[PDB]
């Protein structure tokens, strides 16, 4: 849902207030997608 | 000549009382085990200026309290608007005034803001952030003559005048007819170690 | 809304000082009230505005007083040459009493 | 659902028939008895009024700063009055500023024009901005503009206050620059006064009384705050109330606004130190301001409430149990004539055996209960 | 710096005019402006005004909805006029500013007749 | 992402018109953390 | 040199020193309002 999936184009063609929004939302989404990954792992390595 | 500062420089971050906390703070300290300028004043010897860089710690050990003042500014010659510490026996004097000082001042035996409040080694810290010159002083008592030793005593914050002059510069006041240290301050995180009394009894960088 | 200017005629002397009072109905909003010299067939030139503040370039004759309800001009002396109608413009707190208003006119006459 | 025990725990099990066992239907807290509000008795009464009321404010480049200590933090007065036609705090609002307290206070004003107001606030560009003024991406204070067009405001050219139309670089926040030196632009060759792509960075502001609302002179005031961890010198006008130790309350000691139960402190504090907290980071002390002392900020009892029951079948007489909660201050259940002390909590409704059976319900803490003759 | 107003003829009651006043040296976009009319025997009233942002609202009570005024481009503002009567003579002068005015036009006057 | 990490500071000295987004935001944070905390919880009740 | 535009119109003409001003945008004169009339608008650097 951001603007770009590329942290560096956000930075450039964004004053820096829209540049923390956007980021925000591109971290909200990578951090659920790295916890949706540990909790999956956690789950796969339970049964490994 | 240099010296090896062991431990001594850790102090209160804030007023925040924490009981047997480990609380990692963030903060413009003095680095553990640094190389320390070694300053003199007796016999002639005199004393130079020495930049600030975020912070100097300031140890002076004397017996008869040669040390008489601060002065931090970024001109202190009544160029611009300086800080100026005068410690006197009578009372405590903070101010802003411009003065003309030589390039060797020696002392006998506009202003905008003001302020009134080898046994002995008086450990200081000033620094500016936010606007803020925060001081604070141990006065713990020390046997050996040489050099400061191993140990750590806690600095307790004194005052937080709010100067809002930028300093980057730093001299010493002396007394004429007695070492002191003079440390610099850079981000460091810490690790301080509280005691159930409410004292910093340790502490790692 | 009406601004009442009281008297609507005043006559005054060279030498004499001159006043007038106008009165507005309603609060003027943040000391709003100016005041125009209309000269015959020509639009008026400014002399006071926010009561007593003096525009640049005019003479030092003209002296306002008064706030809220209540204001009021007094000139110092008259040169013949201020024989115009006074306006005394109300600004108000807009929305409430039309937005703004003026006055009627009130005319100074030199006796020679 | 709230009619006895026996209606929650089918309520909660949505189900008109419960069988035997221990359900978990809510959670008993004791609420707070009364309010108490202290801080530093009547200091002084603050300058605020001189902020705004004063003849002449600074430039927006070279913006002026007062700092309030020593002062009652009389805010709603201000936001009450309708002649600050602009008053949209960011971080906080003012309507509610008087219930806080803080550490302390900037009031620094600068006049913008007409709609350069919008142009300050956390996370802006413009001309102001990006060259004058630039607040704080997260900032927490008011901003106070109004029509100051009956003073500041002149015919013929305002030129009093100025702004910076070049810079260099951008700005960092609350950074006040007073340089004043001639700035080049393109191939930068005027190292001296005037030359090509060379002009004085600061061009007057023209302020007109024949001008629009968005080229109008608009003082503005904003003020910023601190969080507390520092002691705060400034506090509104609240009406001080005795304290309470022992007995739960609402605190508002300095501006914390928690609640809790105030017991004795046998922890020391330094001198300097004001407020405690725990190896969690939550208030778990304070100094009262009027009375330097010391008293642990204990929570307020609380825990879960579990209905002990047999089947619906079998009877319809419950007895509650108020988990780690001592019995004396449960009452704050009807069944009132037996009341039972244990480790896992009040246990209201069943009376105690000294015989020993087969657990049915298991209450905790090695003890159980079941429906017996 | 100069206006000066256009559009002042004998024109039949009921009939629609349109009146205009040129800015000459600076644009109708920084400076406040204001329209008014003075009656040949009778006091001054003001009737429309807009500059910067919308602000065409502001239009005096008796005025209604006969009388709109509209900046046709930077430096030119038209008045448009409806349901002309016999008390609507006056001469028209293009204010400028609000509460606060510096200079006019010589004004163009609109005298109704049948 | 919150003004304030404690739950008085956001609902004194605010009025809802912001403090309604303010504390949607912190309940999101702290609902994540609980979420993630019974979450890993449950993997180590499971170990356990 | 760091911005970027669909076209660029380049046109050329000879008028003396003191019609200069007249090219500038938002100014009246013979030359501006007859001869060649620029946007309040403009985007753009006049050369002469
Ligand atoms: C700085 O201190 C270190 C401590 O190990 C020392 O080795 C170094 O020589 C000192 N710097 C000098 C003396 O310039
Ligand atoms: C705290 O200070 C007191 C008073 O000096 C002393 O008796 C005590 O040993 C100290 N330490 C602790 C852990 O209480
Ligand atoms: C009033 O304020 C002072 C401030 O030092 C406080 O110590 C004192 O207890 C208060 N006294 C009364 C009578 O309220
Ligand atoms: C300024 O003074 C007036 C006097 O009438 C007063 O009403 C007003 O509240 C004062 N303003 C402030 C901000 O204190
Ligand atoms: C329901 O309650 C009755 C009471 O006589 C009891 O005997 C019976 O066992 C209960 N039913 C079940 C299914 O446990
Ligand atoms: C209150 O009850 C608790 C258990 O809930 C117990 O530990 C405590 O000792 C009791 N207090 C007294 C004064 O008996
Ligand atoms: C149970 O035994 C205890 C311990 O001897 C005694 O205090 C109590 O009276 C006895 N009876 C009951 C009904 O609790």
């Amino acid at each position: 849902g951001a603007i770009s999936s590329v942290l560096n184009d956000i930075l450039s063609r964004l004053d820096p207030p829209e540049a923390e929004v956007q980021i925000d939302r591109l971290i909200t989404g990578r951090l659920q997608s790295l916890q949706t990954y540990v909790t999956q792992q956690l789950i796969r390595a339970a049964e490994i | 000549a240099y010296t090896n500062s062991f431990t001594r420089g850790v102090y209160y971050p804030d007023k925040v009382f924490r009981s047997s906390v480990l609380h990692s703070t963030q903060d413009l300290f003095l680095p553990f085990f640094s190389n320390v300028t070694w300053f003199h004043a007796i016999h002639r010897f005199d004393n130079p200026v020495l930049p600030f860089n975020d912070g100097v710690y300031f140890a002076s050990t004397e017996k008869s309290n040669i040390i008489r003042g601060w002065i931090f500014g970024t001109t202190l010659d009544s160029k611009t608007q300086s800080l100026l510490i005068v410690n006197n026996a009578t009372n405590v004097v903070i101010k802003v005034c411009e003065f003309q000082f030589c390039n060797d001042p020696f002392l006998g035996v506009n202003c905008t803001f003001e302020y009134v409040s080898f046994k002995n080694l008086r450990e200081f810290v000033f620094k500016n952030i936010d606007g803020y010159f925060k001081i604070y002083s141990k006065h713990t008592p020390i046997n050996l003559v040489r050099d400061l030793p191993q140990g750590f005593s806690a600095l307790e914050p004194l005052v937080d005048l709010p100067i809002g002059i930028n300093i980057t510069r730093f001299q010493t006041l002396l007394a004429l007819h007695a070492a002191y240290y003079v440390g610099y301050l850079q981000p460091r995180t810490f690790l301080l170690k509280y005691n159930e009394n409410g004292t910093i009894t340790d502490a790692v960088d | 809304q009406v601004l009442t200017q009281t008297p609507s005629s005043v006559s005054a002397a060279v030498g004499g000082t001159v006043t007038i009072n106008c009165q507005s109905s309603q609060s003027v909003n943040n000391n709003d009230l100016a005041w125009y010299q209309q000269k015959p067939g020509q639009p008026p030139k400014l002399l006071i505005y926010f009561v007593s503040t003096l525009p640049s370039g005019v003479s030092s004759r003209f002296k306002g007083s008064g706030s809220g309800t209540q204001f009021t001009l007094t000139i110092s002396g008259v040169q013949c040459d201020d024989a115009a109608t006074y306006y005394c413009q109300g600004g108000f707190g807009c929305n409430s009493g039309d937005c703004t208003a003026f006055g009627g006119g009130t005319e100074v006459v030199v006796k020679r | 659902c709230a009619l006895d025990p026996l209606s929650e725990t089918k309520c909660t099990l949505k189900s008109f028939t419960v069988e035997k066992g221990i359900y978990q239907t809510s959670n008993f807290r004791v609420q707070p008895t009364e309010s108490i509000v202290r801080f530093p008795n009547i200091t002084n009464l603050c300058p605020f009024g001189e902020v705004f009321n004063a003849t002449r404010f600074a430039s927006v480049y070279a913006w002026n700063r007062k700092r309030i200590s020593n002062c009652v933090a009389d805010y709603s007065v201000l936001y009450n009055s309708a002649s600050f036609s602009t008053f949209k705090c960011y971080g906080v609002s003012p309507t509610k500023l008087n219930d806080l307290c803080f550490t302390n206070v900037y009031a620094d004003s600068f006049v913008i024009r007409g709609d350069e107001v919008r142009q300050i606030a956390p996370g802006q560009t413009g001309k102001i901005a990006d060259y004058n003024y630039k607040l704080p991406d997260d900032f927490t204070g008011c901003v106070i503009a109004w029509n100051s067009n009956n003073l500041d405001s002149k015919v013929g050219g305002n030129y009093n206050y100025l702004y910076r139309l070049f810079r260099k670089s951008n700005l960092k926040p609350f950074e006040r620059d007073i340089s004043t030196e001639i700035y080049q632009a393109g191939s930068t060759p005027c190292n001296g006064v005037e030359g090509f792509n060379c002009y004085f960075p600061l061009q007057s502001y023209g302020f007109q009384p024949t001008n629009g609302v968005g080229y109008q002179p608009y003082r503005v005031v904003v003020l910023s705050f601190e969080l507390l961890h520092a002691p705060a010198t400034v506090c509104g006008p609240k009406k001080s109330t005795n304290l309470v130790k022992n007995k739960c309350v609402n605190f508002n000691f300095n501006g914390l606004t928690g609640t809790g139960v105030l017991t004795e402190s046998n922890k020391k504090f330094l001198p300097f130190q004001q407020f405690g907290r725990d190896i969690a980071d939550t208030t778990d002390a304070v100094r009262d301001p009027q009375t330097l002392e010391i008293l642990d900020i204990t929570p307020c009892s609380f825990g879960g409430v579990s209905v002990i029951t047999p089947g619906t079948n079998t009877s319809n007489q419950v007895a509650v149990l108020y988990q780690d909660v001592n019995c004396t201050e449960v009452p704050v259940y009807s069944t009132g004539s037996n009341v039972f002390q244990t480790r896992a909590g009040c246990l209201i409704g069943a009376e105690h055996v000294n015989n020993s059976y087969e657990c049915d319900i298991p209450i905790g803490a090695g003890i159980c209960a079941s429906y017996q003759t | 710096q100069s206006l000066e107003e256009s559009g002042g003829d004998l024109v039949k009651p009921g009939a629609s005019l349109t009146l205009t006043c040129t800015a000459s040296g600076f644009t109708f976009s920084r400076y406040y402006m204001s329209w008014v009319r003075q009656a040949p025997g009778k006091g001054l009233q003001w009737i429309g005004c807009i500059d910067n942002t919308i602000d065409t609202t502001y239009y005096a009570s008796w005025a209604k909805g006969r009388f709109t005024i509209s900046k046709t481009s930077s430096t030119t503002v038209t008045l448009q006029m409806t349901s002309l009567s016999a008390a609507d003579t006056a001469t028209y002068f293009c204010a400028r500013g609000m509460v606060v005015v510096d200079l006019w036009g010589p004004g163009t006057l609109v005298t109704v007749s049948s």
